[PDB]
């Protein structure tokens, strides 16, 4: 991603696992995103995500 | 003070706070094993129980006052104000995991979630699970949840170590009592000649002194 | 109250046999030690209490294991039936 | 502040509390239960009292937490409208339902009824026939009848449970003293070999989480 | 009058006076060996505690007056007035060194080391290690880990005199029991007999007289 | 008054119904062993003991419920002398 992530504690009690790749870590974002329920958002500096 | 309400919150917990010594810290249990190691040499008046929970008193200060000192530090600082009440709220929030871990650390987990399920009205109180599923539960307890276990968790492990400390002289006295049948003194009470040895045999061994570092050693470790 | 009937008969048929074997080694030893004895016409005060000693200690290295079972089921019982309502 | 005439009712209740909640709640069995507990083993100062109150009060407090919460949000939050003495008294008196229920449930009806009928005085000296002993019920009894029946109700229960807790402890001594009869040893008293038996088969039973569950699983 | 503060700490000092007299002073001592005689004498209300420990409490203030005229003449003293928080923490902590000097002299050595220890602040690793030069180490450890210590050794001490003084009794009781049956009475309970021995044996030795003047002596010079 | 000197009495009335019987069977096994030991010299001690806690245990079995009734009947008796008054 290039960018510093900040990750809510309420966020951040949930767990994954798997093998992952990141070509594309905008499309991959969004598609966890939707699979997950998370919301996120940026602001040019660093990446936010939240529950 | 900044904030009136800030102010009524200290005064209330500065309240409250003999009874939560009483019930949510180590001195249950230093309390506790005094106490006992007094009726196992079986004296009744002496020491005095003022003197005992002073000294259980003085202990238990050096074990807490680490979280009492951090929790202090993080409060007072002013360098973030709040745009909200969930900001606030997750800001104390995130101040009690210094002791909330403390708490962890020692209660049974399995009463700890009896007890959430209990507050809740959940599905009529209590309901069978067919699958069992860890939630990284440490962080959901409540403290309301964790006092009672930790209290009950820490009553028996005092009376296990009453337990052991009354065996050696169970051994003294049922050996006075054969030797004076082996003589056949068979009137005269044992309790007369078992208690000096019972003395000689305390002071010897210095009790006091491995009984008070051990009991620190559990919560603290110091070369 | 059949729940009461059965907690106080149980209670008092358990000291009777908890107590019974120990006593039951003891008298049969304190009868074999007379008996010598009278059959050597040599007496003395000391002999049976010491003999006693150690077949009474014998009787709990044995069977001490099966009185923690007994009494550990007993106190679940009787735990289980007061709360037994609710 | 709204009706300061309510104002003064809250703060009278409020100063009243903790009576309330000693003759009135749970708070008056756990108490008992767990200090029986302590004469049982025999332990005549520890743990202290302010331990075993401290833990039967947070325990009765999980019980109690639904009903304050409703009380609470039918009360306080809801803005309603009323107008006279007949609609403002069903309103407050509706909201008691969800404590009045909770009694009714752990109170013995014919004491219950017992006391109503002395505090109307009517025709006093009714007799049995005038009780055919009813079985399913939609009566409302006044909370001053329904008080003092749960507080005798909650005292004989505690009671009873201290009864079952004697015995193995009661077993644990005569069998000691036998053994110490079929020795020689007469003089020597049971107590100072006894006590440490008994404080090894509680925490083999675990016997505290076995009466805390149990005791919760009963309001449940 | 005065700092307001200082005002604050007099009264806050007056109020805890019972604990510490009943937890770092010699009354522990005394209130103890009493006791132990009377039981060794086999009495179980004579003396009542109430005279035992009037007496005990007694004899205790003429051992801790000095300290406490010393103290007092100490702080009501107008020389200076104060710079600075060192100047004046330096000056407080100049004032106790009369009662720590009595600590030091009682508590044990590796046992007051052992609770310093204990108070530093904790690191992740073992502590970093240090060895301190005498004037601290020796000369000035703190009085929160001195006084317990202090607490603690007394009472074995304690025990340890209660231990000789019922050797002498067991003696009695046990030859008195052996010439019994030498006359044959093996029925009658010999502590009808022994009790007045042990009495008359006790004001012969003036046991009172002894014990009082021997207890000052270990803490007074007297010439 | 004389409800008084009725309820007073009575308890040592009962006291003693109650009591009687297991001093009786500890009394005559008292006797008949310490008589045998003289028939055949035996010179044992703790024979007695252990045949009378099993005598006595018996008889407790067998009155149990009696010992019930006649309380109950008693504790009743004695409130309505208490509290019906008019
Ligand atoms: C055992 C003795 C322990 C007694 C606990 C004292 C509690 C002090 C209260 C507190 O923490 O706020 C102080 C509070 C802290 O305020 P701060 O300076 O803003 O941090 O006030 C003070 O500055 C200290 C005043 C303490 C005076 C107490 C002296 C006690 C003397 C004991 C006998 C000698
Ligand atoms: C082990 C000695 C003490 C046991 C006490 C048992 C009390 C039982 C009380 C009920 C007796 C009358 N019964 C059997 C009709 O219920
Ligand atoms: C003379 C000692 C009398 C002790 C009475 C209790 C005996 C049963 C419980 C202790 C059993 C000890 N054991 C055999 C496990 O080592
Ligand atoms: C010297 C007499 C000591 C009697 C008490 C001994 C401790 C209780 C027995 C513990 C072991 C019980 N057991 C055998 C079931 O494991
Ligand atoms: C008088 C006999 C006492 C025997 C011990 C009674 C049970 C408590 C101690 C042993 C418990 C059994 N356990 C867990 C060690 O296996
Ligand atoms: C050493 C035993 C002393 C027992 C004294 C009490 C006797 C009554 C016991 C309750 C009635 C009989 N039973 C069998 C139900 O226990
Ligand atoms: C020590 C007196 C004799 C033991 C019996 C004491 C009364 C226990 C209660 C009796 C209850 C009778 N029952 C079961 C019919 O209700």
């Amino acid at each position: 991603l290039k960018e510093p992530v900040i990750v809510s504690k309420m966020a951040a009690r949930k767990k994954i696992t798997g093998n992952f790749e990141f070509h594309d870590p905008n499309a991959l974002l969004e598609k966890l995103s939707l699979q997950l329920g998370l919301i996120w958002y940026f602001d040019g500096q660093a990446i936010y995500i939240y529950d | 003070m900044g904030n009136d309400i800030s102010l009524i919150a200290l005064l209330a917990f500065s309240t409250l706070l003999p009874f939560i010594i009483a019930s949510g810290t180590c001195f249950v249990k230093f309390s506790i094993v005094f106490v006992m190691v007094r009726n196992a040499l079986g004296l009744q008046q002496i020491p005095s129980n003022m003197t005992l929970n002073g000294v259980a008193l003085l202990l238990s200060m050096f074990v807490m006052w680490p979280i009492m000192h951090d929790a202090y530090v993080y409060f007072e600082d002013e360098d973030v104000t709040f745009n909200d009440i969930s900001s606030l709220s997750k800001h104390v929030d995130e101040g009690l995991d210094g002791y909330r871990d403390y708490l962890i650390k020692y209660s049974d987990r399995e009463l700890v979630q009896f007890f959430e399920n209990a507050q809740l009205k959940r599905q009529y109180g209590e309901e069978t699970e067919t699958v069992k599923r860890d939630k990284d539960e440490i962080e959901k307890p409540s403290i309301f949840a964790l006092l009672p276990a930790y209290a009950l968790s820490e009553i028996k492990s005092a009376f296990k170590i009453g337990f052991y400390l009354y065996l050696p002289f169970v051994v003294v006295d049922l050996v006075v009592s054969s030797v004076l049948l082996a003589l056949g003194m068979m009137m005269m009470s044992p309790v007369t000649i078992s208690t000096p040895i019972k003395l000689v045999l305390f002071v010897a061994l210095d009790g006091w002194t491995l009984l008070s570092k051990g009991l620190i050693l559990q919560y603290m470790d110091i070369a | 109250m059949d729940d009461l009937v059965f907690a106080g008969n149980k209670a008092l048929y358990l000291v009777l046999i908890l107590s019974g074997w120990p006593t039951i080694v003891a008298t049969i030893i304190g009868l074999l030690v007379g008996l010598f004895q009278t059959v050597t016409q040599l007496q003395e005060q000391t002999l049976p209490f010491g003999i006693k000693l150690l077949g009474v200690c014998l009787c709990l290295f044995l069977l001490s294991g099966w009185y923690g079972e007994v009494l550990l089921s007993y106190g679940r019982q009787v735990i289980f039936l007061a709360l037994a309502k609710g």
